[PDB]
């Protein structure tokens, strides 16, 4: 499989990083109170809310305080793209200024959607290659171009025929 | 110069050396591996700790030989402890040890 | 028991030599704690077990904590002396070092020529020191308490905030 | 006669008044340029804190200390005599979504989700006064 | 090269290193137990891998030596204070005649971890918070030693095995109940445990000294913290609850059972008893616990000299 810019220990390191993930939950807006550690110790940043223009610098600074390796999960349509607030005071997506590894649609997403995002991030971490040391070898991060989730789940989604009618609970 | 005392000395040396070496080597492994990208009441309480720790060391020396010193040593240490408690009560009452005035 | 004494004495000498010729107060106090640990190792090598125990419990564990505490409270960050560093220019330190070397050689000449059977290193335990302390040294203990009380009163009277 | 007429919703370095009819509602192009300026003034805010750009007074008496504190995220500037609060001003506008401007840019029907997202714990409680006022406009009596 | 003094010294070296590895692994296991109760070993290994391979970052405006030295102190102080504890007959690391005095040296050195971390963390709030924390730990180390001195008076010597042997008939929890509770309070205060977890929570001009510690130095702080309460629990056992002495079970089994019981009790009073104020902590310490230790030592001396025919 393709990647984007002696071997078993790399899988060991990936397994250690994958099973041990410490989040920093950014409050921001109502995606946070749906879904419910200093940034120095946390390695995953969960942006859950509208990226307002007055606190885009706060998000950028608290992202810059984290240490490599670092991953970003964007919950909610606001953090994905701006959502419904295509308005003057709202940044249209947190991926305008920080790199995002997993996106979850929803307004808000369910907590189980965040669990699914955690599983997706865990697979992404497990299938990537990072430098072991900063003195030996290539000092480049190899992200894997994984198969998209909407094309992976296309067969069972298209195969759906009948649903329950909305007149009952 | 028995074998038990030299065995315990070498065991204690190995314990200290392996412990400090484990901490240092694990810090070295952490640093080497992985890629890259005021108020005066504080002085008062530290001073009181120093003074009361020296009087504590006097009681440290007393406690290991209570049997051998007899009742006279008990009277001397009781005078010592009463002076210590008088100083402590003085500090408490005149507001030296009251953190929120 | 002799190799430990010589290596701890060498560590203590080098540590205080670094102490008196350093500019950062926290580094000076750290090397001073290192020398205090070395001198406690010297005490344990000589069998004075209680002396080394009180060296690390009190001298390197209470007094130097107070020195570090004051250093952090006053926050010395180069207050017109770290930028000057007079003790490195020779005109400030050669004279006092010459005087100290003369006093050292006089004291060392006094030390040598004195009869010496050697130090046995037999452990003088803390219970013997406690027996002597509350035996033939009663007034020393009581008025050491009185002295520490005096130090408490004077240090409170000077150093309180108000 | 206002004691301190400063911006409360927008940042102080904001051009224009967003609820005017000639101000465009939609989001302009993002810039890392302005983003790094706003980051660098947020880094140097404690160094260059001037306590009359906030309505404060007697700024450094000189026993008084100015801090900033971190149900939503907002800042409040605190003026302290030791541990006692002498004055405080809460810095709001970090959660400004331009909902009233969206009211001028959605149809009467399609503005309802925006009414939900004001006071997000409320849901239908926030839905209710909007549809009641629209039904007053529409001449509707509901069964 | 076969001789039984060499065999004996290698067996004692093996005993010491076995004790050390068991202590560090039990500390890591307690860290996971507190994280879970409030494969498991696989998750701890994965955590250790994450802390190994995350970049260890030192602030540019911070002293490297002090910042690197503070977690080493926080680990090695009580990790070396364990070395006097006898876990079984013939399974003691060092039979020092100073014993709990050596433990007191290690506690006095352990306060330097908090002081050094607060100074090297180049922040005014972190400095103030760590200075409050060091003030509290001094205010409880002022009576930790005397709370042990009651038991030293009863046993008559500083040696650990002598204290355990004097605990043959009656454990010193029953006569020295006040010494026991003061030692428990001071031990729970020295290692920065609940109630006295974060003294900087009472004031917003102060911040934690664990902040700016990231990755493996933070792991050093964490594992040293739990190792410190390992050895505090073990010392409490060997000073008040017979050590390894019991009626039926083997001595190591009894010592392990007592140590594990105090481990879960420390977890429990983390989980249960709430937060007092900082001035309440200072006042309680300096106005109750030290005079309690002094009066308990006087009563212990009077009882000992009364029961001396
Ligand atoms: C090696 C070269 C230098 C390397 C860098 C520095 C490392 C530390 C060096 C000093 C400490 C270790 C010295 C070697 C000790 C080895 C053990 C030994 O010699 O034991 C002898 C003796 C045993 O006791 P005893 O019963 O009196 O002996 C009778 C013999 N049947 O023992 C005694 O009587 C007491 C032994 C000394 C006291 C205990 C240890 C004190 C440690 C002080 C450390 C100070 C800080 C050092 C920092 C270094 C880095 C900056
Ligand atoms: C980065 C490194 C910084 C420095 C780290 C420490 C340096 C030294 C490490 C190597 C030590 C080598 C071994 C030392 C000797 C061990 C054995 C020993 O101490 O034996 C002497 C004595 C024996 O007593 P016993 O057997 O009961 O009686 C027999 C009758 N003589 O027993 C005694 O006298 C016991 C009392 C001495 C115990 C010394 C313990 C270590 C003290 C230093 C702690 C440092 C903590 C970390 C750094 C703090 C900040 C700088
Ligand atoms: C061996 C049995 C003795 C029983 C009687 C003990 C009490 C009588 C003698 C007491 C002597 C006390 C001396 C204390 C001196 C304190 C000096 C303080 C100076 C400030
Ligand atoms: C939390 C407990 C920490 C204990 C640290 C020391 C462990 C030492 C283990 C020694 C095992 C052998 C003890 C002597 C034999 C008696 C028991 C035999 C069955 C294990
Ligand atoms: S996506 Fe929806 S639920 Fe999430 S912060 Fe935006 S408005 Fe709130």
């Amino acid at each position: 499989m393709d990647y984007t810019l002696m071997g078993k220990l790399n899988d060991m390191v990936n397994w250690g990083r994958k099973n041990s993930i410490w989040p920093y939950n950014f409050g921001l807006s109502c995606c946070y109170v749906e879904m419910v550690a200093s940034p120095r110790q946390a390695d995953l940043m969960v942006v859950a809310g509208t990226c307002f223009t007055k606190m885009a610098p706060v998000i950028q600074r608290l992202y810059d305080q984290m240490l490599e390796p670092k991953w970003v999960i964007s919950m909610g349509a606001c953090a994905n793209s701006g959502g419904m607030y295509d308005i003057y005071s709202v940044v249209q997506g947190v991926d305008k200024f920080i790199p995002v590894d997993v996106y979850i649609p929803g307004c808000p997403p369910r907590p189980e959607a965040y669990m699914q995002a955690l599983m997706l991030l865990q697979e992404s971490i497990g299938k990537e290659r990072r430098p072991l040391s900063w003195v030996v070898g290539d000092q480049g991060v190899y992200r894997a171009n994984m198969q998209s989730e909407r094309e992976r789940k296309r067969g069972e989604r298209i195969a759906v025929t009948n649903l329950r009618t909305p007149d009952e609970i | 110069t028995s074998t038990e005392v030299i065995a315990h000395h070498w065991a204690f040396a190995i314990f200290l050396i392996v412990a400090i070496g484990l901490c240092c080597l694990m810090l070295v492994g952490g640093w080497f591996l992985g890629g890259r990208a005021l108020s005066a009441k504080f002085y008062l309480v530290a001073m009181f700790f120093v003074i009361f720790d020296v009087e504590a060391l006097y009681l440290f020396a007393w406690s290991t030989s209570i049997r051998e010193s007899g009742w006279v040593g008990f009277v001397e240490a009781a005078i010592f402890i009463f002076v210590l408690l008088a100083g402590l009560v003085y500090l408490v009452r005149i507001g030296a040890l009251d953190w929120t005035p | 028991m002799e190799f430990a004494f010589y290596i701890c004495g060498l560590i203590a000498i080098l540590a205080t030599l670094r102490v008196i010729t350093h500019t950062n107060p926290v580094h000076a106090l750290l090397y001073l704690i290192i020398s205090l640990l070395a001198i406690s190792g010297v005490f344990f090598s000589l069998g004075a077990y209680f002396a080394g125990a009180l060296e690390i419990i009190v001298y390197a564990g209470a007094i130097m904590v107070l020195f570090v505490f004051v250093v952090m409270m006053l926050n010395l960050g180069g207050s017109e002396i770290e930028q000057e560093r007079q003790w490195l220019k020779p005109q400030v330190w050669i004279g006092p070092a010459i005087l100290s070397a003369i006093m050292l050689v006089v004291i060392v000449y006094a030390i040598l020529g004195v009869n010496d059977q050697g130090i046995d290193g037999t452990p003088i335990s803390a219970k013997a020191v406690g027996i002597t302390l509350f035996g033939p040294y009663v007034l020393a203990v009581e008025l050491a308490s009185m002295l520490l009380l005096a130090g408490l009163v004077v240090a409170f009277h000077v150093g309180r905030e108000e | 006669g206002h004691p301190n007429l400063r911006r409360i919703m927008m940042p102080q370095t904001w051009k224009g008044h967003p609820l005017r009819k000639d101000y465009p509602a939609r989001a302009t192009e993002f810039s890392p340029f302005e983003l790094t300026k706003a980051k660098q003034d947020l880094e140097m805010e404690a160094l260059t804190f001037k306590p009359e750009e906030w309505g404060m007074k007697r700024g450094t008496n000189e026993d008084f200390m100015f801090l900033n504190l971190g149900h939503g995220a907002f800042r409040i500037v605190l003026q302290l005599d030791g541990e006692e609060i002498v004055d405080c001003v809460p810095d709001i506008g970090y959660h400004h979504r331009g909902a009233e401007k969206m009211g001028e840019r959605q149809s009467w029907h399609s503005y309802i989700p925006y009414t939900d997202r004001i006071e997000y714990l409320g849901g239908c409680v926030n839905e209710m006064p909007y549809v009641l006022a629209v039904e007053k406009l529409a001449g509707i009596t509901v069964p | 090269w076969i001789s039984p003094e060499l065999i004996e010294i290698l067996l004692t070296i093996l005993k010491a290193v076995v004790i050390l590895l068991v202590v560090v692994t039990c500390g890591a296991f307690m860290s996971f137990g507190e994280r879970r109760l409030l494969g498991g070993s696989l998750q701890l290994v994965a955590d250790m891998i994450k802390m190994f391979f995350k970049e260890d970052w030192i602030p540019k405006f911070s002293d490297r030596v002090i910042f690197t030295l503070a977690p080493m102190i926080a680990f090695t102080s009580l990790l070396l204070a364990f070395a006097i504890v006898p876990v079984s007959p013939g399974w003691v690391v060092a039979d020092l005649n100073i014993g709990i005095l050596f433990f007191l040296m290690m506690a006095g050195l352990a306060v330097y971890a908090v002081l050094f971390a607060g100074w090297s963390s180049n922040n005014k709030y972190s400095l103030l918070g760590a200075m409050r924390a060091s003030a509290q730990t001094l205010s409880y180390e002022v009576f930790l030693g005397l709370s042990l001195m009651g038991v030293v008076a009863q046993a008559g010597s500083f040696n650990m095995t002598d204290i355990v042997n004097s605990q043959a008939h009656v454990w010193n929890v029953i006569p020295q109940f006040f010494g026991f509770i003061t030692f428990a309070i001071a031990g729970v205060a020295v290692c920065h445990r609940h109630p006295f977890d974060q003294p900087e929570a009472e004031q917003e001009l102060a911040d934690g000294y664990h902040i700016e510690y990231s990755g493996m130095k933070f792991g050093l702080f964490f594992v040293g913290e739990y190792i410190g309460i390992v050895t505090i629990s073990a010392l409490m056992v060997t000073l008040f609850f017979g050590g390894w002495q019991g009626p039926l079970l083997p001595p190591f089994i009894w010592f392990a059972l007592k140590t594990a019981f105090f481990m879960m009790m420390f977890i429990l009073i983390r989980a249960s008893l709430p937060r007092p104020r900082y001035d309440q902590v200072m006042s309680f310490g300096w106005k109750i616990c030290l005079p309690l230790t002094l009066i308990n030592l006087l009563v212990t001396a009077a009882v000992i000299l009364w029961q001396a025919q």
